[PDB]
């Protein structure tokens, strides 16, 4: 709907907070009532008490099962490694966009893509992901129809996988339907109640497939450690930055899924 | 008496879409008032197809 | 205008021929069967095609001549061979100069114990025999191949001849008798052709099998398997004639969420090629005939029957489609038997199939008549590869008739197929599960249309696609819909009447008028009836301007159709040629010549009138005869009785009058609007008179 309004006139809480930690960082700070210290801070800070929640996730690849965080301003620590770039993208990518999902099945049903704005999530305990292409007539390109031998790998011993293959042909899969879930997904746009805090190094977190665009928006931030509670700190003491460069929800069609909105 | 070879895809219909709006500007007015004039037909349509 | 479905409708006509020939190509035989004992009534005949040598048939009389059938394969030459003729064994001799096509002999017994000879020379390669029994004889098939004739013999007790063969035969009737010689004297006709593929019992009693749908998504599992037949030929087991596929049956069960459900399939296979391996001339080497391989250009069928909600409701199919998957089948080894030596082994050979196509079928397995899927099946050759060794066969593609079980006893193919349904649903419950008067109605339905939308259909021209887009269909009879409704139209009165006037036109190439034309051809009232009657098909003639009858028929022809509910797909072509001639006796026709008006109508009224005040003219025929002939001619649907009524009783302009005698859609429409009663009336008499 329109709005109307001047440039000339002189024109001009209630929310929660989800704090997210690895379980690392609970074993080296090795105390119990940390939570209630936390609180208080924020009590101090400006925030009602008992008004935030904190969730706890024993790895990454654990966190990336069904990731969907119920808060409306939400940031998550994330640990740093140059052995698994790949899945802590994917994870970001997940979290930071919005996706509106379909049911798939692959022992009866063929699919492609046609826009570059879908690609296909898989997620559960491990997807071994496994696809080839087709010709108009179906028959197989450096494939057979039924061999599953000769199907090229794209996923292997992957707790959560985002695929994306050339558009305009449909494409033939396999994998256990028992052990990981495939769902098909379109990226309908930003998802502004989420931001990630990426604690150590260099960042290499892409949050497209696009290799010409390095989108760097300010959602992303870094910040180096050596004690947990020096990033506790800061986070903490810092809320009015990282909550004044979010917003609230802009869905058009809401997801059916848990929310803790006090 | 070989395998069968692998039959070619098609162009992707985006590409298509792009190709054909960026063909706008090689085309004349008056030729083409006067080919749409012209009737046509299913035997008239394919003759360069 | 809207009377352009007429003449579309005799114009693209001449394509049923193609259809037709196709339907010939499309007008069947009754069988294979169990070798068993019957009685084949008069008037049958019976087409046998054994394989393995052997007695063929004989038919038993006990008071009657004995007569037998005997068999010969090719390179055999001048010896002696045993065969079991009634039971008891007889020595025959065989002499055979052909070399790939096998010969019958006939053997008469002149009573029951009488005296054996051979006669009766019969060479084919399909190896078919003809016997028929009518009219106080016997037929039996005589003279070399391709054309040949049939040998009568009169003896007793025809009607009682009961003949016991001993391979697969088909009965046909007389009539196609035309087909029988084309299917003897052209090969082996494909198993598809025939009406009960699987050769398993017999019946002489086949038969081949507002509203709401219903929709059903299922699942299927096939599990389906290959069958060879084998023959060895004459000599010591040192060659073999024909190793070829033949169709098979497979009944098994699985799961399908709960269910045991039980799963009936047959496969054929049609198109195949055959390779020829072609030994040496001498009697004593191992020569192969015919070698049936799958290539490319053959396909293979799989008929699938199951008892589910989904199969209840076949019958009549809105949508039917396929979303298979493919399977690869892999041959395995088969090792010839050569008496002295290695043997031949047969080894590698590998295709995949997919579905491209799907319809109806009939399977019957003891006495229950089935409505089965058929879902069409074409290859593809692949990587393995298939030789012959110890000998010089080397280097092809493909997969052999010769062990394609592979040891697996079942071949999977899961995937998903989606029909829709058509069920009588007389109310909005009660929906079924498991599976004239129509003149009257029409004619009252008449009576409440609407006047100035159907001015507005009439206005909007037709099409080959819109008469029927707006009707239910199946899509099993949606495919001859249009063609059965222009080949019963080719025959209608109306094409009568357009080829006598053709030939009449270009007869006059070698009266009333001014001269002779192929329209000058209560005297008066008599002759201007007759010019009117031949005038009706100048609507053919597209030298109209505005509106005209046919129109206004097509019009009310496509709203009758669509409020109408009681008409089956095979009843529309009788409506439709009814309706296009019977509808509207009574036309009339006026032409303009120099602001003087000429009408004549057919029912014998005649007027004559001018453009500026409607005064009454004085009738000259032949003036009118010399302008009709090659003149504007407009459909006369304000005649001259309601233009004076309205030009007395209301006041209308130059304009409103001068478009009425042309019937420009705008004023008409105008009028009607405007409900004058005259109007009305001029319409409502027009449309009463739209029925059968």
């Amino acid at each position: 709907l329109p709005i109307t309004g001047s440039m000339d006139i002189a024109y001009a809480l209630t929310s929660t907070l989800c704090l997210y930690y690895p379980t690392e960082a609970a074993t080296e700070i090795n105390d119990n009532s940390w939570k209630d210290t936390l609180s208080q801070l924020f009590l101090t800070k400006g925030w009602p008490t008992g008004s935030v929640y904190f969730k706890e996730y024993t790895n990454i690849a654990s966190f990336s099962v069904d990731p969907q965080l119920y808060c409306d301003y939400n940031v998550v620590l994330m640990k740093y490694d140059a052995t698994l770039q790949l899945d802590m993208s994917e994870l970001a990518d997940l979290i930071l966009n919005e996706w509106l999902c379909n049911p798939m099945d692959i022992t009866l049903y063929y699919y492609q893509q046609t826009d570059e704005a879908n690609k296909w999530i898989s997620m559960g305990s491990s997807c071994t992901i496994k696809v080839c292409p087709l010709n108009t007539q179906t028959l197989g390109i450096g494939c057979l129809t039924t061999d599953a031998t000769t199907f090229e790998e794209v996923a292997t011993a992957e707790k959560l996988v985002i695929t994306d293959v050339v558009d305009g042909v449909n494409h033939k899969l396999d994998v256990t339907t028992a052990t990981c879930t495939i769902r098909n997904c379109k990226k309908l746009g930003p998802r502004e109640n989420v931001a990630v805090i990426q604690v150590g190094g260099s960042d290499i977190l892409d949050i497209t497939a696009d290799p010409t665009t390095a989108p760097q928006t300010e959602r992303m931030m870094r910040i180096n450690w050596k004690k947990w509670w020096q990033v506790f700190y800061t986070v903490v003491d810092y809320v009015d930055q990282i909550i004044q460069v979010m917003s609230k929800r802009s869905r058009s069609l809401n997801s059916a899924a848990f929310y803790y909105r006090v | 008496n070989s395998v069968t070879v692998r039959q070619d895809l098609e162009r992707q219909l985006g590409e298509l879409r792009e190709e054909f709006n960026a063909l706008s500007q090689e085309i004349a007015m008056s030729q083409l008032i006067d080919l749409a004039l012209l009737p046509l037909d299913m035997f008239s349509m394919f003759s360069g197809i | 205008m809207a009377s352009l479905i007429y003449r579309q409708l005799l114009t693209n006509s001449y394509t049923v021929d193609l259809s037709d020939e196709i339907q010939e190509i499309g007008s069947l035989l009754d069988g294979p069967y169990q070798p068993t004992t019957f009685n084949p009534p008069v008037d049958y005949w019976m087409l046998l095609a054994p394989t393995t040598p052997g007695v063929i048939v004989e038919g038993t009389n006990n008071t009657d001549r004995w007569l037998a059938t005997i068999l010969i394969e090719p390179n055999v030459q001048s010896e002696n061979r045993t065969y079991t003729i009634f039971g008891i064994q007889e020595q025959l001799t065989v002499s055979n100069t052909s070399q790939d096509q096998w010969k019958f002999i006939d053997v008469v017994k002149t009573t029951a114990n009488g005296s054996i000879g051979q006669y009766g020379p019969l060479l084919s390669s399909p190896k078919l025999y003809a016997v028929m029994k009518h009219n106080e004889k016997l037929y039996t098939y005589e003279g070399q191949t391709p054309n040949a004739t049939t040998a009568h013999y009169s003896t007793t007790n025809y009607d009682s001849v009961n003949m016991t063969a001993f391979c697969d035969f088909y009965i046909i009737p007389r009539s196609e008798e035309s087909k029988c010689t084309e299917y003897i004297n052209n090969g082996l006709p494909p198993i598809q052709n025939t009406r009960n593929v699987v050769p398993l019992s017999l019946t002489a009693r086949d038969v081949i099998h507002l509203w709401k749908e219903m929709q059903y998504n299922r699942d299927i599992t096939i599990r389906f398997k290959f069958a060879n037949t084998i023959i060895k030929s004459g000599g010591l087991g040192y060659k073999w004639s024909e190793i070829s596929f033949k169709p098979a049956n497979y009944q098994y069960t699985y799961t399908r969420d709960g269910e045991e459900v039980t799963a009936h399939t047959t496969c054929s296979v049609n198109g195949m090629n055959d390779f020829s391996f072609n030994g040496g001339y001498l009697p004593t080497d191992f020569v192969v005939s015919k070698f049936e391989v799958i290539k490319e250009n053959s396909y293979v069928y799989i008929d699938y029957w199951d008892d589910s909600q989904a199969f209840r409701n076949v019958v009549y199919v809105r949508s039917l489609a396929a979303n298979l998957n493919s399977v690869m089948c892999t041959g395995g080894s088969y090792n010839f038997s050569l008496p002295v030596g290695q043997w031949p082994v047969l080894t590698g050979g590998a295709v995949s199939l997919h579905s491209a196509g799907v319809t109806l079928s009939t399977q019957f397995t003891d006495f229950v008549s089935l409505n089965s899927l058929r879902f069409r099946f074409r290859l593809a050759v692949e990587e393995p590869h298939f030789k012959l060794t110890r000998t010089r066969l080397d280097r092809l593609y493909g997969l052999p008739a010769a062990d394609p079980n592979n040891g697996k006893e079942y071949y999977e193919i899961a995937g998903r197929f989606s029909l829709i349904s058509l069920v009588p649903s007389n109310d909005d419950y009660q929906t079924p599960i498991a599976n004239g008067e129509l003149r009257e109605e029409f004619n009252a339905l008449s009576q409440e249309i609407a006047m100035s939308q159907l001015i507005d259909l009439a206005l909007l021209p037709l099409d080959m696609f819109s008469m029927f887009s707006g009707i239910k269909s199946t899509i099993d009879a949606a495919k001859s819909m249009a063609t059965n409704v222009m080949k019963k139209f080719k025959k209608s009165g109306l094409a009568n009447s357009v080829s006598t006037l053709t030939d009449s036109l270009s007869d006059a190439a070698s009266s009333i008028g001014s001269s002779a034309s192929a329209w000058t051809d209560s005297s008066v009232s008599t002759q201007t009836s007759t010019i009117s009657r031949r005038l009706r098909l100048k609507e053919m003639a597209t030298q109209t301007e505005g509106m005209n009858f046919d129109d206004i028929s097509a019009a009310v022809l496509k709203t009758k159709i669509d409020k109408s509910t009681q008409i089956s797909p095979n009843t529309i072509p009788d409506i439709v040629t009814e309706a296009s001639e019977k509808f509207i006796p009574n036309r009339a026709y006026r032409v303009i010549n120099n602001d003087d008006v000429f009408e004549a109508g057919i029912d014998g009224k005649f007027f004559a009138y001018k453009v500026d005040t409607f005064e009454e003219i004085p009738f000259d025929v032949q003036k009118f005869a010399d302008l009709v002939t090659d003149s504007p001619v407009i459909s006369a649907i304000i005649d001259f009785k309601t233009l004076k009524n309205l030009n007395d009783n209301y006041g209308i302009s130059r304009q409103q009058a001068f478009n009425l005698l042309r019937s420009d859609p705008r004023v008409l429409r105008e009028f009607i609007n405007q409900d004058n009663p005259i109007i009305r009336n001029r319409i409502e008499q027009l449309i009463m008179q739209c029925r059968l």
